[PDB]
């Protein structure tokens, strides 16, 4: 998340609907790299139902923009649970936030000239910083395409 | 050929400067014709083989996709005056079958309205006089009167079918009967519009008003213009057409 | 698409005559550089009767327009385009450098050419959004051929409508018109 | 300068009695007919200005103007004239490729018609 | 046969199956390309690829950023004559394996090709003759080519996204063209209105009235001296451009006589940024032509001045040197913003 | 149902609720109306004033698509019932369902407004999902035509 | 090589022959048969014809009259 | 049925900043990728601390943004925050002082909301906190409700940074201390959709496509860009006639003189011959009838 | 829409051409080579020898000799081994364009050569009985031959399309094919 | 509402009447992952019982046999997501959202320069939500104009 805040990120992150949400949940028991789990309790375990959540999302799904899409979650196992808690973390999210922005401590005073009104200028820490390293998902079918020879 | 200059004579390079495009004659017609075919396919799937005087068709259209042509006699690119017995085509570099455009002469003209009445009747303001009736002189629906003295018909009388009808019963073998092809127009060619200039430009000179000094100053001028150019006024409607090349009508 | 430099000269004393842009208050352009570099016609004579400016055909690179500027002469007929006396092109005393060659356009060079997007330049360019007369400084009259009539008052008013006046400060640079109408009374 | 062709004309002076013809081109027959040969022979010309668009019509080369806007009426009235192209423009020289008599190409096109004028 | 009426133009003459009619022979000879045929063949192009956005802070202006990863991508013909002209490329074929090998060789021969051919480059908008120039490309090994900001007016550009050209004056006329009007130092004022249309419109001038300024008088205000050191006093201490009136031996070879500099000793107080900006410059125009605030349409004026004064080639080395020294004050300065240097006057509570 | 009550409004007609039919007293009253304007009787409508535009949704959107399938959906039916009408048959000898699933593939598919999602960001996603627009089959008709809009 | 262009200019004055007396001279010497008479400074060609010509030895009649030498020399 | 079967495989790439890149930030501020020196070049701080990303200051003013101060501001004093929390967390201050620290910074300034620490969080519960916020102090402003300048500057002086933060520098390349002590802060930037690599496009002789032989086919490989009207017409101006013609015809479609072409080229020749153009010879070759044109010229 | 699309040696054909123009040669030299080009088979090989396309022109000028040279300059162009005409030469072409270096280069070689009929039944060991030399001890070599440019283009060479209008068509519609 | 619109069918006098009782719609087939995976368009299948019902001939409304036991069935509806996406042919497809001038007569100007006499006229447009659109235009002379569609 961005140094800054201005209120909305977290809501924002809710109403994306990216994320998974504990939808009637107690607590989060075998919560795998991609199974998830999590017994609610038994009041909130729905009589015939065992409260019992399995989560199983898409992970690094390709994404329409040729971007990555996948699902981080924070919880790991046993841990009291919340309902309708968000669960997995997913692009551009950050402890449940949406902010798609790294603050990057800088300077604006334009030094030696290198950098001319719409100029980036960068240091070498900062490039092995791996800030920003971008993750893009391609694509490749084929088919059959049966013939009559 | 010995080859030492039929591969330089196939490159050549003009001037191209200062071009020359305007109307002609039939007989370049004729030169730039090269051929005939018949048939209207283009392709055929039964034994990929080029259509036998259909559309790009052997003997037509210029030379073949390969200097072996397509029934197969004479198949090389080194035979250069050898002309397969079996098609008589171009077993050479491909580029006339571009520059080799056919036409036919089927001797029948029609309206060119393309052009007589481009815009505002273009050439049909320039012909001025009956403008409309000379773009309806045709139709074969008129036998208009061409000549004839004896009966009571102009030279340049309109007589449509009726009236051509009509005149053979009454005056019978003393009016003519002009019509097909470019029908009143193939007269007015043999016809001379001098003495029509010589009148718009009397016709200017007393009649002059708000409207009698129009149309007709203009008919004048028209009428100069083409003694200037003096060319087949045929060529409206002539006796050829081109042909689409191979290498000008694609897939 | 016509642009074309051929003629070396016109040949002929006809012209356009460059005069400051005295617009609104003032001159809202000085003769300075309007023609500054332009060759005129004979028409260079100094201020002074008798004394010649410049010769027939000279560009005023920079010492010309020092002595114009000193005889204070805000006009001179000059040679232009299409009165260029060429039917074909244009004199090239008639053309000029207009530009970093310092020398005169070339032969064959085309300023319509470095002209049809000269205007073109400001596409960025903005559209769609008698009686209070004052004089700026000390000046003279001028009255520029404005008939005068006996008028009811001690004065002479203004029987042509063509009544546009100067305020000429000092020689023949003037600083306001303030013309006036028909119906206007020469208060001074 | 561009603004203003093709003036306009009352009286023939023994060279046309006509309206719309080239101020260049009458000009250029008054010093070569009046002065030259038959100074009685003097046409009543009066200078005349449109707009652009309506002076897209008329041009030289037979080419140009008829791509312009339109061009099937274009072609039937160049077709009725005859009329020579003469590679008028620049424009159309290049589009034809023509030595385009333009620095380089004005060098270009002046030994080229030095040549032609030898041949 | 006629120009019109063919392919069923009279009555029936529509494509079969096909409720739009075929091309017919009515219109056949007019394909409706034709003409605007013509014309989208003279708006069109092939090949020689473009499209790029860098700023070029070194570099200077006789001289053209080249990315060198697209470089060669078109002089792979040049490159490869030039290895078989070497015998790198003992064949064609050689000539593919090596590039497809990419020796560094390869790399050094297509920098000699460079250093005999330079390049020209156009702008994003075609709007008027400024967009393209020619100019010394290097290779940059960079995504974007990278220009001076010498010729940032004449892209008419901001340094932001945007696409430019690539031009191969593959012809020697060609080369020799671009060198003669597409050149860039052949361009230096605008030629349409005869002004000059290259200007530091950057912090350039900035650094330069900084230097050409005192914020009143800074410690040892009144140094006299003479001027040689004055680069090692300013940047390290002693002196600054905030200090004013710092008395300095004023000497400029004016060209006095015709074609003939002459100099003469003064004093001149000044501060420090001033004194040094005056000895960078060249000798024609009188050290008070330098010694102002040092203005932007100042430094336009200064430069219209020496334009007319000395000529192109000293114009275009004191731009050059301009550009970089201010670079260098500007970096000297930092000058950085905030809320504070926004001081809203509090009688407006009143007023309004 | 509301363009008649608005219809009524315009017509002061207390009785707003309305069918879709017209009648010529209705008409005679819009005359009177205008010409008492023209005469000078009142301010003319505005367009940017958000009293005057209803705005549709993609469940109206869904349920327009359906009617309009339907209307000629009962169109064939009363065709096919109007011949051979002596036929004890189910429910079934004119029900296809392919002319229905098409139409619902035109409306939700073949449509200007309809375009792959766009989560480039998910408030991207969020926003793309919370678009408001007036071009498409009514309001914005044309992208000419207007400059105050 | 070469910065700017102004003593070509200068030495012509119409500004237009220069550089096609430089890509004549340019052609000349690729094709063979030509010597340079200034130093040359591994530089390209066309910049040698240039500075050649700057310098107040290669111009259009020099040129001229040491072909027509060479062709009645044959 | 055209496919008996279909096999989609897919592929990721990770991706990198490259020279020429697209910086966005929210507050409207676009900056495009200049260069990285080693980080020896970036001025070092009081601290030693190297420069790290320079934004050009002429830039500013003319936005009338202050978005850029104050995000440098407010990223300054959540940066100082989280240093002195990981200070804290290397001295491993006690769990209670730094509750007791954080509570006295979040209650700082005006009243907007309530909050009480050592009492809601749970102990682990704060110490997980803490440690999640281990990198700057989390804020949060409302769009038209924000917090005061004069709280940005107490909050400054409370994490010992500079109210106004304006601060001096050791250059990086001479260490020279540069003057204007520079108000700075952990400002924020983002990333464009467009990036450089897709945007690297050129081509020296592609693939002809099915219309005219042209470059095209919907493939943004080799491509040849269209040129435009108004470029032709500025490439007239330039009055390079031969340059204008080798435009045309070098940089078009028609392969049939390339032949010729890459003989001049690879020979050196770089000569083309007039003849007559590809377009002349198709309008010649489908030539209604002959000329009355004049046929002569230079 | 003059003459629809393609690419070089899109029916296998213009592209040896375009290679030997790529490359110098004279006006004869071109003609030659594209006699050699032009009368190549489906297969890829020269489906007219030099002496056809002379007798084809008729002329003494272009020679046996100079058809001869303009082929072996393009022996190996672009791809290599075109204008083979029935290839044995052209297979050899390729194995001396194969880098020497290659295992069993000699014993490759020597199969090519003249050991062509022996191989010619796949009888191995009487092919090495009659070269006198261990049974499959040119393996690698013969496994070299075996991958030796076979028709240059081979398939790509093999341009052969495919055209069929059948007076019926057999749907087979539900059995009992619907004819 | 929408059924109920084109509820009613009947035979041309053929004394045959058509109905619906209710609308069964099939649940969805593969799941929204499983549809997207497999990239169909993912739908609800939608069955809706009819009624025919056979009026004896020459019998007022004398029914002579009723079918109403076809649960016509017409194609598969796509369900809003959960996420609210359309999956139209698989693809998490979003439709714009679309406003429209309120259903009605409103009683416009059109006068000033359209006029292009210095005449006011008072035109009226009346923006029904089905059926031809109306303006009635105040001419210069004094004249209403009456525009219908």
């Amino acid at each position: 998340k961005p140094l800054v805040g201005t209120g909305m990120e977290r809501a924002v992150a809710v109403d994306s609907g990216v994320t998974a949400v504990a939808k009637r949940g107690g607590v989060v028991q075998y919560v795998d790299a991609s199974r998830i789990v999590i017994k609610v309790n038994e009041d909130e375990m729905y009589p015939g139902e065992a409260g019992i959540d399995i989560y199983n999302l898409t992970k690094y799904t390709r994404s329409n923009q040729n971007t990555c899409i996948n699902q981080m979650p924070c919880v790991s196992l046993g841990e009291p649970v919340e309902r309708g808690d968000v669960l997995a973390d997913g692009p551009s999210t950050d402890l449940g936030e949406l902010a798609l922005g790294q603050n990057m401590r800088v300077a604006f005073m334009p030094w030696n000239g290198y950098n001319f009104e719409d100029s980036i200028l960068v240091s070498e820490r900062v490039v092995q910083e791996d800030r920003f390293t971008t993750i893009h998902i391609q694509e490749l079918a084929c088919v059959s395409r049966d013939t009559k020879l | 050929k010995d080859l030492l200059k039929f591969l330089k004579a196939q490159t050549k390079t003009e001037e191209f400067d200062a071009i020359k495009i305007a109307l002609a004659s039939p007989d370049m017609i004729r030169s730039w014709s090269f051929g005939e075919v018949k048939k209207p396919e283009t392709i055929n799937y039964r034994t990929f083989k080029p259509e036998r005087d259909g559309l790009f068709c052997a003997r037509i259209f210029g030379p073949v996709k390969d200097y072996e042509c397509l029934c197969g006699k004479y198949k090389r690119l080194k035979h250069r005056g050898v002309i397969c017995e079996k098609c008589g085509v171009e077993v050479t570099q491909t580029k006339v079958r571009r520059e080799r455009m056919g036409h036919i002469e089927l001797a029948s003209p029609t309206a060119h309205i393309w052009f007589l009445k481009s815009l505002p009747s273009r050439i049909g303001l320039l012909l001025d006089m009956p403008l409309r009736d000379i773009e309806r002189v045709l139709y074969f629906e008129s036998y208009v009167v061409i000549e004839g003295g004896m009966t009571n018909l102009e030279r340049q009388q309109i007589l449509t079918e009726e009236q051509y009808l009509d005149a053979l019963e009454e005056f019978g073998d003393e009016f003519d009967a002009k019509m097909g092809a470019e029908a009143i127009q193939a007269l007015l060619k043999s016809m001379d519009l001098e003495q029509e200039c010589e009148q718009l430009r009397e016709e200017l000179n007393e009649t002059n008003s708000e409207t009698k000094r129009k149309k007709l100053t203009k008919r004048i001028k028209l009428l100069e213009a083409f003694v200037q150019s003096g060319n087949k006024p045929e060529w409206m409607i002539l006796t050829v057409l081109p042909v689409l090349p191979p290498d000008l009508r694609p897939l | 698409q016509d642009l074309v430099v051929t003629e070396d000269d016109c040949g002929t004393h006809e012209g356009i005559m460059m005069t400051p842009v005295i617009e609104g208050g003032d001159v809202k352009e000085p003769l300075r550089d309007r023609v500054l570099g332009r060759v005129t016609a004979e028409d260079v004579l100094k201020p002074g009767t008798a004394d010649i400016l410049v010769p027939r055909n000279t560009l005023l690179h920079e010492q010309w327009c020092d002595l114009l500027e000193e005889n204070s002469v805000d006009a001179v007929k000059v040679r232009s385009v299409v009165s260029c006396d060429t039917d074909f092109g244009v004199c090239a005393h008639c053309y000029g450098r207009d530009l970093a060659r310092g020398h005169i356009i070339n032969k064959g060079e085309a300023i319509g050419v470095i002209a049809a997007q000269s205007i073109g330049e400001p596409g960025t360019q903005l559209t769609m959004r008698e009686s209070s007369i004052q004089v700026k400084n000390k000046g003279s009259i001028k009255l520029s051929n404005v008939k005068s009539v006996v008028n009811s008052s001690g004065k002479l008013v203004i029987t042509s409508r063509n009544t546009e006046l100067k305020l000429i400060d000092e020689f023949g640079r003037t600083k306001e018109s303030y013309k006036v109408p028909y119906g206007a009374v020469l208060a001074k | 300068r561009q603004m203003l062709r093709k003036a306009t004309i009352v009286n023939a002076g023994s060279s046309d009695f006509l309206e719309g013809e080239q101020v260049e081109y009458s000009r250029v027959k008054i010093a070569n007919r009046e002065l030259e040969a038959n100074g009685k022979v003097g046409a009543t010309y009066s200078r005349d200005l449109l707009g652009i668009t309506k002076a897209s019509l008329a041009t030289e080369s037979f080419i140009s103007a008829a791509s312009f806007q339109e061009t099937t009426r274009v072609l039937t009235e160049a077709a009725v004239a005859g009329k020579r192209d003469e590679l008028r423009g620049l424009k159309e020289n290049v589009i034809v490729g023509r030595l385009i008599p333009a620095g380089t190409g004005y060098a270009y096109h002046q030994d080229r018609m030095r040549r032609r004028a030898a041949g | 046969v006629d120009a019109l009426l063919d392919n069923g133009r009279r009555g029936r003459a529509i494509t079969g199956s096909n409720k739009r009619p075929l091309k017919s022979l009515a219109d056949m000879i007019k394909g409706k390309q034709g003409r605007f045929r013509q014309n989208l063949l003279g708006k069109r192009v092939d090949y020689s690829g473009r499209s790029v956005i860098t700023v070029g802070p070194y570099l200077r202006l006789h001289q053209c950023g080249l990315p060198k990863k697209m470089a060669l991508e078109l002089f792979k013909p040049f490159i490869y004559g030039k290895l078989e002209l070497r015998g790198l490329a003992t064949t064609i074929k050689a000539a593919k394996k090596m590039v497809e090998r990419e020796e560094a060789v390869v790399w050094d021969i297509l920098d000699e090709v460079i250093r005999e051919h330079p390049v020209l480059l156009n702008r994003a908008p075609t709007l008027h003759r400024l967009g393209i120039q020619a100019f010394e490309p290097v290779l940059i090994e960079g995504k974007a080519i990278q220009l001076h900001p010498l010729v940032c007016a004449a892209y008419n550009a901001d340094f932001d996204g945007d696409q430019m050209a690539v031009h191969v004056p593959l012809t020697l006329e060609a080369q020799l063209e671009a060198r003669a009007l597409m050149m860039s130092t052949n361009n230096i004022l605008s030629p349409a209105n005869g002004e000059p249309i290259i200007v530091p419109s950057q912090d350039v001038v900035l650094g330069l009235y900084y230097m050409t300024r005192d914020c009143v008088n800074a410690k040892g205000e009144g140094m006299v001296l003479t001027g040689p050191k004055e680069a090692e006093r300013l940047y390290r201490s002693g002196l600054a451009s905030l200090h004013a009136r710092v008395k300095v031996r004023i000497t400029e070879y004016e060209k006095d006589a015709n074609g003939e500099l002459v100099a003469k000793t003064s004093l001149k107080d000044t501060t420090v940024g001033r004194a040094i900006l005056w000895m960078i410059v060249p000798k024609g125009l009188p050290y008070s032509i330098v010694n102002q605030a040092l203005g932007k349409k100042a430094i336009s004026k200064m430069l219209n001045t020496c334009y007319r004064i000395l000529g192109l080639k000293p114009t275009v080395i004191f731009a050059d040197q301009i550009m970089y020294t201010g670079f260098a004050y500007a970096a000297r300065s930092g000058a950085s913003v905030g809320i504070d240097d926004m001081v809203i006057p509090e009688k407006k509570h009143e007023i309004i | 149902a509301v363009g008649r009550m608005k219809f009524n409004r315009s017509l002061l007609r207390e009785e707003i609720e309305g069918s879709g039919i017209l009648s010529k007293d209705d008409i005679i009253d819009v005359m009177k109306k205008l010409i008492d304007i023209r005469n000078g009787k009142g301010e003319v409508d505005d367009i940017d004033h958000l009293g005057n535009r209803r705005i549709r949704s993609v469940g109206e959107m869904a349920e327009n698509q359906f009617r309009v399938g339907l209307v000629r959906v009962e169109r064939a039916v009363k065709e096919r019932l109007s011949l051979g009408d002596l036929d004890t048959l189910m429910p079934q000898d004119m029900i296809n369902a392919k002319p229905i699933s098409a139409a619902v593939k035109e409306f939700f598919g073949s449509s200007q407004l309809s375009q792959f999602m766009d989560q480039n960001n998910p408030l991207s996603e969020i926003t793309h999902k919370r678009r408001i627009s007036a071009l498409g089959p009514g309001g914005l008709t044309r992208e000419r035509a207007g400059f105050e809009v | 090589a070469r910065v700017t262009v102004q003593d070509a200019v200068e030495k012509i004055g119409n500004r237009f022959d220069l550089v096609l007396v430089a890509a004549r001279r340019a052609r000349q010497m690729q094709v063979g048969g030509k010597d340079p008479l200034v130093p040359e400074e591994n530089d390209k060609t066309t910049v040698i014809a240039l500075r050649e010509i700057e310098e107040g030895l290669i111009n259009n009649q020099i040129l001229d009259v040491r072909e027509r030498q060479e062709q009645q020399e044959q | 049925p055209g496919v008996l079967k279909i096999v989609k495989v897919y592929l990721a790439v990770k991706r990198r900043i490259q020279p020429g890149d697209k910086m966005a930030g929210r507050h409207g501020n676009k900056g495009v990728i200049s260069k990285i020196n080693p980080i020896e070049d970036m001025p070092y701080d009081e601290n030693g601390t190297p420069v790290d990303i320079v934004l050009n200051p002429l830039g500013v003013p003319s936005r009338m943004n202050i978005g850029q101060i104050l995000e440098t501001h407010l990223g300054m004093a959540a940066k100082g925050i989280g240093d002195k929390i990981n200070a804290m967390l290397k001295q491993q201050q006690e769990v209670a002082k730094l509750r007791e620290f954080i509570q006295r910074a979040y209650d700082l300034g005006a009243d907007v909301r309530q909050k009480v620490d050592l009492s809601t969080f749970s102990d682990e519960e704060v110490m997980r906190l803490a440690e999640n916020l281990r990198k700057g102090m989390p804020i949060a402003t409302p769009v038209f409700d924000g917090a005061k300048e004069a709280e940005i500057k107490e909050l400054l002086k409370l994490g010992d940074l500079p109210t106004s933060g304006q601060i001096r520098l050791y250059d990086g390349r001479t260490g020279e201390q540069f003057e204007r002590p520079v108000t700075v802060g952990y400002m924020y930037m983002l990333k464009l959709n467009h990036l450089v690599d897709d945007k690297m496009h050129a081509r020296s002789t592609g693939s002809y496509s099915l219309v005219t032989q042209q470059p095209l086919g919907g493939k943004a490989q080799f491509g040849g860009q269209r040129f435009g009207e108004m470029e032709v017409w500025a490439l007239e101006a330039y009055g390079a006639a031969y340059t204008l013609q080798e435009m045309l015809t070098v940089k078009s479609d028609d392969v049939n003189g390339r032949t010729k072409m890459y003989k001049n080229i690879v020979d050196g020749n770089h000569q083309m011959e007039p003849g007559m153009p590809e377009s002349f010879n198709v309008l010649l070759k489908e030539i209604r009838s002959l000329g009355i044109n004049i046929e002569l010229e230079d | 829409l003059p003459v629809y699309q393609g690419e070089t040696t899109q029916t296998l054909q213009d592209y040896l051409m375009w290679q030997v123009e790529l490359t110098p040669f004279t006006d004869t030299d071109r003609a030659i080579a594209t006699s050699i080009v032009d009368a190549v088979d489906d297969t890829g090989y020269l489906t007219i020898q030099i002496e056809d396309i002379v007798d084809s022109i008729g002329d003494d000028e272009i020679g046996l000799e100079e058809v001869e040279a303009v082929l072996k300059r393009i022996q190996r162009f672009d791809p290599v081994g075109v204008a083979a005409k029935d290839l044995r030469d052209c297979l050899l072409i390729q194995l001396s364009q194969f880098a020497k270096e290659t295992p069993w280069l000699e014993e490759a070689r020597l199969i090519i050569s003249d050991h062509l009929d022996l191989l010619a039944n796949h009888d191995f060991r009487t092919l090495m009985r009659v070269t006198r030399l261990k049974e499959e001890v040119l393996k690698e070599a013969v496994n070299l031959i075996q991958s030796l440019d076979p028709r240059p283009g081979q398939s790509i060479q093999t341009s052969e399309p495919e055209y069929v209008i059948p007076d019926v068509l057999v749907r087979k519609v539900s059995g009992r094919w619907t004819v | 509402a929408a059924f109920r619109s084109v509820f009613p069918i009947q035979s041309y006098s053929g004394n045959s009447e058509l109905q619906y009782v209710s609308y069964r719609l099939g649940e969805p087939v593969f799941d929204v992952q499983e549809c997207q995976i497999r990239g169909v368009t993912y739908s609800a299948p939608l069955r809706v019982k009819l009624r025919l019902v056979i009026y004896e001939r020459e019998a007022p409304e004398g029914t002579v046999k009723d079918i109403k036991e076809q649960e016509v069935y017409m194609g598969e509806i796509p369900l809003m997501t959960d996420n609210g996406t359309f999956v139209i042919n698989g693809t998490e497809r979003v439709i714009v959202s679309q406003l429209h001038r309120s259903p009605g007569v409103f009683f416009d100007s059109d006068k000033g320069k359209t006029h292009s006499s210095g005449k006011v006229l008072y035109n009226a447009r009346i923006i029904p939500y089905r059926g031809s659109w109306l303006d009635f235009e105040f001419d210069p002379k004094d004249n209403l104009f009456v525009r219908i569609d």
